[PDB]
């Protein structure tokens, strides 16, 4: 008996434990987000108590199997994850130092309220009042007042806990042979003892800046012509070679730039595709919307959603005085029972969200075979990539046309395609500078280099120099900017967002290719090819059990993250962009700024 | 003469865990197979050997009417020549076999909300098990090289795991209700018979 043979059977009777007590505690998590009550709150913690407990004493149990004498990757690869120590490896007074910090950052964020200055009884959550305000208000000081009110009461007392945060993270990382806190997150992506497909932790920042220099010509022309436009709204205000303010982004941050889409709409005459009206009128439910989205993957030959889905499934808001979290989520609770929590009224966002979140369900389902550790995506960004070109073939033309919601007679001209790829552009190509340069920021923050006297500065200094966008008020170093994103305040890594970005065109590109699209990327609509279906199945049937670099291959045929795809389903808009910005200014600024 | 208490085994009211594979030993009374459809939702009447269809004819010695409970992924394994936990280690088939074997989901009966973990199977085995054996031991598992001295712990399980059964499960992962019919057939008068 060997220990590549004791660890086999230890986790053996482990994945037969973890099975039935991860139900209970998933089923625990479900009662309580669809039955939002006092006593379901209560089992809902227990259940998680008595998990959070059965890993934790399982975990020192795995310690004595060491990994260098196991040499099926398989096996080495439960064995990795179960052998996690995390906080653990922190003293109890340390560690409770951390999990007092997490939880005072989070609901201080949460339950973050500024109150009117001319009204000081009058107050604003963050949602649904000043992100109410950043949205849909086109007043300057307005958007100002609410963008430095909330980074400098919520922003301001979550600076101290950052710092106490960096130093504890740190040396929980360092505990666990990591560089710092950042090396830790970027352990995601980490591959070992697989040549041709091994990928190290530092190889991350290599990619993504790599990767990032080919997005910057094509950010640098959405940039001026959102520039332009943003010009003649807030005229005295914007400079023609300067930053863009912001608070002027659409929503607190600058995330994402969906909601410019009112000011920066190229052919505004032209209307908007939006199927909700043509749904209402064939009388669909979301019953409906659910049975064309199964449709949907069954015709690219996935199977049908299981007999349980739609019995205990969400599909529709109980309303009344049964209340919930109405936030769309896909439940793998594991043992076979899948379920799909979504309010859903009959538009056409719940349409395309209904198919992205069943994309997450198709691919809980495909690699359920694997071992219980093993069941997730490859790495981080690619989940979320499944789900996303679900709504991307889902909402073209083609889709829409063959499901009876748009008309055959509708024509797909030239200007509706650039009123569409910039809509996508705003969403999809504004956030990567944003989210490389936060997740740029966190990790040289943990790894030494940012000095604490200079955290907002050198902040601040990235976001004109990265992302193009500069501050309307100075700042100094008692604000915690980032702190006031949830992100950042919350603890969760940031940059999947960047890599499940790269990732999903990438699929995209490789499932039409084999679909046999011909014309533009964004057409594209990957119904009834089974071919597709086929080569996204050969790699969400893997889950974790491979490397990520291996499954990114099994689908678009190369080893490594790539951002030519994205720039090829943007190429249409890239070259009218180059020719709407003839005699505008191309590139910012550093040193220009609002406040003088 | 009799009717074969088919009643008993495929009604019941508990069936068993499949590693206590219950057999009832059936002779001298009249088979009338036709009556074996309780309109269960997945119900399952594959037949090695013997021809399902007219099973009505053919005489035996003895009919072994085994029942037992696993959950749906594992009832494929009740048949010649597979593997898996179930045929491993708990009840296996002989590759020559000529009986039938006939399973219906039974989450109606045997699950429950808050976890039924009555039935069980048996997760680890030194041996694989020889067609129609039965284990029931509970000896402490050895895996690892020091001896277990009949208490659980260090590399040494507990060598039976319960199914937990509840209601919101899966096709797969819910109970499903067995029953072989091993058709042994010896040089005997072969009593078991009836049209
Ligand atoms: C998680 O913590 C455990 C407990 O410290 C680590 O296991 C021990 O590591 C020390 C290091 O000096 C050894 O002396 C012990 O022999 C190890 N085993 C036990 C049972 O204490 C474990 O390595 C940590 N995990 C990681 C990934 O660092
Ligand atoms: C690793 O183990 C699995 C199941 O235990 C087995 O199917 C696989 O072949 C093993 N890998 C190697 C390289 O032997
Ligand atoms: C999916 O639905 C179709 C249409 O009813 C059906 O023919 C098919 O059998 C279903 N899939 C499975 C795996 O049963
Ligand atoms: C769900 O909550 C409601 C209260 O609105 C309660 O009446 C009901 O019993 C709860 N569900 C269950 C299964 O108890
Ligand atoms: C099974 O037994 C119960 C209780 O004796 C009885 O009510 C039922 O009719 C039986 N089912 C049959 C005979 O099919
Ligand atoms: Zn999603």
């Amino acid at each position: 008996s060997t220990i590549e043979e004791q660890a086999k059977t230890f986790l053996d009777k482990f994945n037969h434990e973890a099975e039935d007590l991860f139900y209970q505690s998933s089923l625990a998590s479900w009662n309580y987000n669809t039955n939002i009550t006092e006593e379901n709150v209560q089992n809902m913690n227990n259940a998680g108590d008595k998990w959070s407990a059965f890993l934790k004493e399982q975990s020192t149990l795995a310690q004595m199997y060491p990994l260098q004498e196991i040499q099926n990757l398989t096996v080495k690869l439960q064995l990795q994850a179960l052998q996690q120590n995390g906080s653990s490896v922190l003293s109890e007074d340390k560690s409770k130092r951390l999990n007092t910090i997490l939880n005072t950052m989070s609901t201080i964020y949460s339950t973050g309220k500024v109150c009117n200055p001319d009204n000081p009884q009058e107050c604003l959550l963050l949602e649904p009042g000043l992100n109410e305000i950043m949205a849909n208000s086109l007043d300057y000081n307005e958007r100002l007042w609410a963008w430095e009110s909330w980074r400098s009461e919520v922003g301001k007392q979550l600076r101290p806990l950052y710092e106490e945060y960096v130093v504890l993270k740190n040396e929980m990382a360092r505990a666990n042979h990591y560089e710092d806190y950042g090396d830790y997150w970027r352990g995601d992506y980490e591959v070992n003892g697989v040549d041709g497909y091994d990928y190290s932790r530092g190889q991350l920042i290599e990619d993504v800046e790599h990767t990032f220099e080919e997005i910057k010509p094509l950010y640098e022309h959405l940039h001026a012509y959102v520039r332009a436009k943003l010009m003649n709204a807030y005229p005295s205000y914007i400079s023609p070679i300067g930053c863009l303010p912001a608070h002027l982004l659409g929503d607190m941050w600058g995330r994402f730039w969906t909601n410019l889409y009112s000011l920066t709409v190229p052919f505004g005459q032209k209307p908007n595709i939006d199927v909700t009206d043509a749904m209402v009128d064939q009388a669909w439910d979301a019953q409906r919307i659910f049975k064309e989205a199964e449709k949907f993957f069954v015709s690219v030959g996935l199977p049908n959603m299981t007999q349980g889905f739609w019995e205990n499934s969400m599909l529709t808001d109980p309303g009344n005085v049964q209340k919930a979290v109405c936030h769309p989520t896909a439940w793998d609770l594991g043992k076979g029972d899948f379920r799909i929590l979504m309010c859903t009224k009959v538009t056409m966002d719940d349409f395309l969200t209904a198919h992205h979140e069943m994309g997450h369900i198709q691919y809980d389902m495909a690699y359920a075979a694997q071992p219980f550790l093993l069941r997730n995506g490859a790495n981080e960004g690619f989940h979320e990539a499944v789900g996303e070109i679900m709504s991307l073939s889902a909402a073209t033309p083609k889709h829409l046309k063959s499901i009876g919601l748009l008309s055959p007679d509708f024509q797909e001209d030239n200007e509706t395609e650039i009123n569409f790829l910039l809509k996508q552009a705003l969403t999809i190509v504004g956030t990567l500078p944003f989210t490389y340069m936060l997740e740029k920021w966190r990790w040289m923050v943990f790894k030494g280099e940012i000095p604490k006297d200079q955290w907002m500065k050198k902040w601040w200094e990235m976001k004109r120099e990265i992302v193009g966008v500069v501050e309307p008020v100075p700042h100094d170093e008692t604000y915690c900017d980032p702190a006031s994103l949830f992100h950042v305040s919350n603890d969760y890594s940031f940059i999947r967002y960047y890599t499940r970005t790269l990732y999903q065109f990438q699929f995209q590109e490789a499932l039409c290719q084999a679909a046999k699209h011909e014309g533009p990327l964004h057409k594209c609509d990957i119904s009834n090819s089974t071919e597709a279906g086929q080569k996204l199945f050969n790699m969400l049937r893997l889950g974790k059990s491979e490397p990520w670099t291996l499954a990114l291959e099994n689908v678009v045929g190369a080893k490594n993250m790539n951002v030519r795809p994205l720039l090829n389903y943007f190429e249409p808009l890239f070259t009218w962009l180059k020719d709407q910005n003839k005699n505008s200014f191309v590139g910012w600024s550093t040193d220009w700024s609002p406040y003088a | 003469t009799n009717l074969c208490p088919f009643d008993e085994v495929f009604n019941a009211t508990t069936f068993a865990s499949v590693y206590a594979w219950n057999r009832k030993r059936i002779s001298n009374c009249v088979a009338d197979y036709s009556v074996l459809y309780n309109f269960a939702p997945f119900f399952a009447f594959k037949c090695y050997g013997v021809s399902p269809t007219k099973l009505n004819d053919l005489c035996f010695t003895n009919v072994y009417a085994d029942s037992f409970v696993i959950r749906g992924n594992e009832v494929s394994q009740i048949a010649p020549g597979q593997t898996g936990n179930i045929a491993d280690y708990n009840y296996k088939l002989p590759d020559d076999f000529t009986g039938c074997v006939i399973a219906w989901n039974s989450n109606k009966l045997d699950s429950t909300v808050g976890g039924n973990y009555n039935y069980r199977y048996r997760l680890f085995r030194k041996s694989k098990l020889k067609p129609f054996e039965r284990d029931i031991s509970t000896e402490i598992y050895q895996a690892g090289n020091k001896p277990c001295n009949g208490v659980a712990g260090v590399n040494c399980y507990f060598p039976l795991q319960s199914y937990g059964f509840r209601p919101t499960y899966g096709v797969g992962h819910q109970p499903y209700r067995v029953v072989v019919l091993s058709f042994e057939l010896l040089h005997a008068p072969a009593t078991v018979c009836g049209p």
